[PDB]
């Protein structure tokens, strides 16, 4: 839980403080919408309020961690993750068998459903009808493609 | 008699393992009585594990952990698991010479051909687990055998 | 197995280590594994199938069949660890069927020496073998029995150590019927004797002075009975002289029991000694002549009663190579011309007629009475004179002319009988001076072959008397195996309960011999004129049926198939016996007036009849008596060479022919004798090496005690404590302990290899356990990362933070 680790904690400092400016520290309604300026995309006023909802009122620093009390609750640490991957990867990179992390997902330990194995086929990074860990660890933190 | 708190505590490590590799869902298959009590210490023969539940293949029966502790205190009342004295001198049935020295050929033939007959592939995998050598045909030293495979794995 | 077991001499002696390893590991389960019945080759090996009351349910193996046999049928086969095996007293089961197998299974392996017991077992090989080498004898010369494999040469070792070792005469009893090779085995031994005789340290060979004599000897000895185309009709002893330092220092021959009966009468398919139908054969046509005969057997009733020939036998050449040996042994043409006129003598001795008047028989023919007078070198006149009316005594002389027609008859075939007997002694007084040599004598070695145990379909006054000898000589073999065993079992400190072995035969040859017995009833019945063999018959009746065990009584068989009168249980079987004739057959009456007259003239005659009316049984009974004396002035050894077929080939086993021969030679009977003790006996060293896995400990094998060992793996059997006896350095087994032991260890061998495996399968597993271990951590941070991405991948805030970094 408080595994919101301070690498996790001042990455999410830098990224309130550039939208801020807002009177002293607050990511409110223009801090957003003029966030998504420089940010290349669409902002809808609803939504943009809707992202407000989350917190009870008023979002300076503290709050914008307690909001990310949801994405602290697995994220296991960076490297970690990709060691896991390796356990099941006996030819060295390039990754694993399809089949096996199918089987290995949908009926083994915490068994996968047949629609949360989808979820993760749709986007998964294929080839040779076999698997690409590094690439998935990748996507999870995501510094994009 | 009746296991202890932390003899349970112990089977339900094992039993957990287990269970989580078939699908977590406190159920272990019954295929998979013998290589669970092997993780428990104990060295089960096949007529002892078919007498006590097992069956030859998966789908069958499964077994919950309360099912399992009885199971594994019965099968634990046999006391000819067998002894270093009782190996030794079975191997001296075969040792032509009597120095204790017995060709890998045979030794294999026996572990393959012979009893709860053995896997070409295990016979390998323990003799190079072991590491036990044979010589231009200053062969292997049966009681080196004896000792590393009553040793375990993890020895230190 | 010994010395070494690839060694080329041991090709027929041994069975190589690795064959015999081989021989020793084929399949079998003492639990349904056995010995079964078979019509054909006597006993047959096979698996039990089902069971139900007293009716077993097998399987035979050599051919496969599903016989149905009786429980008290099915045979218990002795485990490998005793195939090939050297000494059937070791066998863990000794019945019958295994007896069998043991001796055929290493006579079909090329092995035709066997011990069982005291015995040394020789099946004949039909064929040349190497087992005689002057090489062969050096690897045997001064070793104890157990140090090398079976062999006859070993027997013959060890009598002439012992000779050495206790300084007392030894002596060889050898059976052994026509193609048993029994006279090979003799001449083998005797020049073994040689061999070690001149070996210790610095005109003809002994073995050949000594065979020389057998063809005369056989010409006045052997005949054709029955069951048997040259049977020895008496026995000889062939003691072989050695001075104090061990060194051959002579020989001689000394002979008993010579069957004279056959003289004047021969059953069927039978005849009298070989000679007679020698001598009238076309071979020396004068002596024909000088004897005063035509060639024509069949015209003499003391030579026609039987057969006229045999089969396989040519008595011209025999007649041609008894004459030759005649002349080796070296004797002067005119004594070897006597020798066959009183042969011829006896010729017409049978043709004399004789009629009477009113009671005093005479002449009728005159002819043949001059010719036997003349042969006899005596005045006709005076012989019929002495023979149809004698005179003898009181303080005068009367006529003790009693003599009528049955008397003369009688009073010649004695006669007959009494010439062959002097004959033949002096026949034997002549070889022996053949072999006297200069040199003194100090110890001997004898050998002896005499009649074996006869039973034929119709048994009578002849076979009894042989049976009552065997019976006598199997029984001195029953008290040299007790004497033995009770110095053996005194030697290991173990408790011997037993009375002297020989006693299981006092029966039968105490109603034979002892007053009021068999042949003194015979006797006192040929006393009286009128007797009969139904007055003989009901004398027998009156005194024992039903008033003793041994004494039984046969019933009427096929018509023709002879009646029975009796039939005595003899160790070598029960046996049933005529009774026809025996008063006509025993009479043997002197008569003083022939002798005295027959004392002149012709020299060999003089001699010969130089040297009450008796009988047959009584002669018996003391020639029998004497050779016993003689025997047990010894220490025996046992040789049994044994017919392995009826048409002599090699490596072929007759079932039937083997068994029977096994229960007249005493074997079977030795045997019957070890079961009632402990025959298994183990060394500890051999029992703690053999069945330690039966009750394993930590205790390092070689600091173990063996005894300590045997004690405990055999108490944690819970083996009854009757079953066996430590002794000082052995265990004592009776039948089938090592039977169960055997099939205990590889019971327990086959779980322990189980074990093992287990412990095996163990290991691997419990190695792949820690593997398991680590995938799991594994697969379980997969599975919630890959989940909590699933979330976060729509919640807008975890995509904004993923824009608004990478722009920092
Ligand atoms: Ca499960």
């Amino acid at each position: 839980r408080v595994k919101l680790s301070q690498r996790q904690m001042q990455e999410l400092k830098e990224a309130f403080t550039m939208i801020d400016q807002d009177r002293d520290g607050f990511i409110g309604m223009e801090d957003l919408k003029d966030m998504f300026s420089s940010l290349g995309r669409v902002p809808p006023d609803d939504e943009l309020n809707a992202m407000l909802k989350e917190c009870p009122g008023q979002l300076n620093f503290t709050a914008f961690l307690t909001l990310f009390g949801e994405k602290v609750s697995g994220t296991d640490p960076e490297d970690a993750l990709r060691n896991a991957f390796s356990m099941f990867d006996e030819d060295g990179q390039g990754f694993i068998p399809e089949d096996y992390l199918k089987d290995l997902l949908e009926n083994m330990g915490d068994n996968f459903s047949k629609e949360e194995i989808k979820n993760v086929w749709k986007d998964a990074p294929l080839k040779n009808k076999q698997f690409n860990y590094n690439k998935m660890v990748d996507i999870k933190g995501k510094a994009e493609d | 008699s009746q296991l202890t708190k932390d003899e349970i505590e112990e089977v339900r490590e094992v039993f957990d393992l287990f269970d989580f590799w078939d699908g977590r869902d406190g159920d272990v298959d019954a295929a998979k009585v013998g290589d669970l009590l092997r993780c428990l210490g104990m060295n089960p023969t096949e007529a002892q594990v078919h007498q006590h539940g097992g069956t030859k293949k998966m789908g069958e029966k499964a077994y919950k952990l309360e099912e399992i502790l009885p199971i594994y205190e019965e099968m634990s009342s046999k006391d000819t698991g067998t002894a270093a004295d009782e190996f030794m001198e079975a191997f001296k049935t075969f040792d032509r010479e009597g120095q204790g020295l017995i060709s890998s050929a045979e030794i294999r033939n026996v572990l393959k051909m012979l009893g709860e007959r053995i896997t070409e592939d295990q016979c390998n995998d323990i003799f190079t687990f072991c590491d036990i050598r044979e010589d231009i045909d200053g062969n292997i030293k049966y009681e080196d055998l004896m000792k590393k495979v009553m040793a375990g794995p993890f020895p230190d | 197995m010994t010395m070494d077991f690839s060694d080329p001499d041991m090709e027929f002696l041994c069975l190589t280590r690795q064959k015999l390893m081989e021989a020793t590991s084929i399949p079998f389960d003492g639990k349904k594994n056995c010995w079964v019945p078979d019509p054909d080759f006597g006993f047959v090996g096979a698996e039990i199938q089902s069971t139900k009351g007293d009716e077993v349910t097998v399987k035979t193996d050599k051919t496969q069949e599903t016989r149905v046999v009786k429980k008290d049928d099915i045979g218990q086969r002795n485990p490998p660890k005793f195939e090939m095996n050297m000494d059937m007293a070791n066998l863990t089961f000794l019945n019958e069927a295994s007896i069998l197998h043991n001796l055929r299974s290493r006579y079909e392996s090329g092995f035709i020496y066997t011990y069982s017991g005291l015995f040394c077992i020789a099946i004949n090989p039909y064929r040349r073998l190497p087992i005689y080498t002057q090489g062969l004898v050096d690897k045997y010369r001064g070793k104890r029995r157990a140090e090398m494999p079976p062999h006859l040469f070993s027997i013959a070792d060890n009598a002439y150590q012992y000779m050495l070792q206790d300084r007392e005469n030894q002596s060889m009893l050898i059976t052994g019927e026509s193609g048993a090779g029994k006279t090979e085995n003799t001449k083998k031994v005797i020049q073994y004797f040689a061999l070690v005789a001149a070996s210790l340290a610095g005109k003809g060979t002994l073995e050949d002075q000594i065979v020389q004599c057998n063809p005369v000897l056989e010409a006045y000895g052997n005949a054709k009975t029955t069951r048997n185309n040259n049977s020895s009709r008496f026995g000889k002893f062939i003691r072989i002289h050695f001075g104090t330092q061990g060194k051959i220092a002579g020989a001689d021959i000394e002979t008993y029991l010579l069957e004279k009966s056959r003289v004047t009468y021969q059953q069927s398919a039978e005849r009298n000694y070989h000679i007679f139908y020698q001598l009238l054969s076309p071979a020396f046509p004068e002596n024909i002549e000088k004897i005063l005969a035509v060639p024509d057997p069949g015209l003499y009733g003391f030579i026609n009663q039987g057969t006229l020939t045999v089969d396989g036998i040519d008595d011209e050449e025999e007649m041609g190579l008894t004459d030759t040996a005649f002349d080796v042994l070296g004797f002067t043409d005119e004594e070897k011309l006597s020798m066959y006129k009183c042969t011829g003598c006896i010729l017409h001795l049978g043709e004399m007629k004789w009629k009477q008047r009113g009671e005093q028989a005479e002449a009728d023919g005159t002819a043949e009475a001059e010719k036997v007078a003349f042969l006899l070198g005596v005045n006709a006149g005076d012989l019929l004179k002495c023979l149809l009316k004698p005179k003898i005594k009181v303080g005068t002389e009367y006529v003790t002319q009693g003599r009528n027609k049955d008397q003369v008859t009688n009073s010649i075939a004695a006669l007959a009988k009494s010439l062959y007997d002097r004959m033949f002694n002096w026949l034997v007084r002549r070889v022996n001076q053949t072999l006297d040599t200069k040199a003194k004598r100090q110890f001997f070695i004898g050998v002896l072959d005499i009649a074996g145990f006869e039973i034929f379909d119709f048994n009578s006054f002849e076979q009894l008397c042989i049976n009552y000898t065997n019976e006598r000589l199997q029984q001195f073999f029953n008290h040299h195996m007790f004497v033995l065993e009770q110095e053996e079992y005194k030697k290991e400190g173990i408790v011997w309960e037993f009375i002297d072995f020989g006693l299981d035969l006092q029966a039968c040859i105490e109603l034979i011999e002892k007053p009021m017995g068999i042949l003194s009833i015979l006797e006192e019945e040929c006393m009286f004129p009128k007797a009969s063999d139904t007055s003989f018959k009901n004398k027998l009746y009156d005194n024992h049926l039903g008033k003793n065990p041994m004494f039984g009584k046969p019933k009427p068989p096929k018509a023709g198939c002879a009646e029975a009168h009796f039939c005595l249980h003899h160790y070598a079987g029960s046996v049933s016996y005529s009774i026809a004739g025996w008063l006509d057959k025993n009479k043997d009456p002197i008569n003083e007036n022939v002798v005295e007259l027959l004392q002149n003239s012709k020299e060999p005659i003089v001699k010969m009849l130089f040297t009450a009316f008796q009988t047959i049984s009584s002669v018996h009974k003391e020639s029998l008596n004497k050779l016993m004396k003689n025997l047990y002035s010894t220490h025996p050894h046992f040789v049994r060479c044994i017919i392995p077929n009826e048409l002599k080939t090699p490596g072929l086993i007759d079932a039937a022919l083997v068994l029977h021969q096994l229960r007249c030679n005493g074997v079977l009977e030795g045997i019957r004798i070890c079961r009632k003790g402990f025959p298994n006996r183990i060394i500890y060293s051999e029992f703690k090496q053999r069945y330690s896995i039966l009750a394993p400990n930590a205790v390092p094998s070689g600091f173990a005690d063996g005894k300590v060992v045997t004690d405990k793996a055999l108490s944690a059997l819970q083996l009854d404590p009757n079953e066996y006896r430590l002794g000082n350095t052995k265990v004592f087994f009776k039948a089938g302990v090592l039977g169960m032991l055997e099939d205990m260890r590889d019971e327990r061998l086959s779980k322990i290899i189980s074990m093992f495996q287990a412990h095996i399968r163990g290991y691997l597993m419990r190695k792949a356990y820690k593997k398991l271990q680590d995938q799991r951590i594994g697969l379980t941070l997969i599975q919630r990362n890959v989940r909590k991405w699933l979330v976060l991948r729509n919640w807008e805030w975890w995509r904004l933070f993923n824009k608004v970094k990478p722009l920092l």
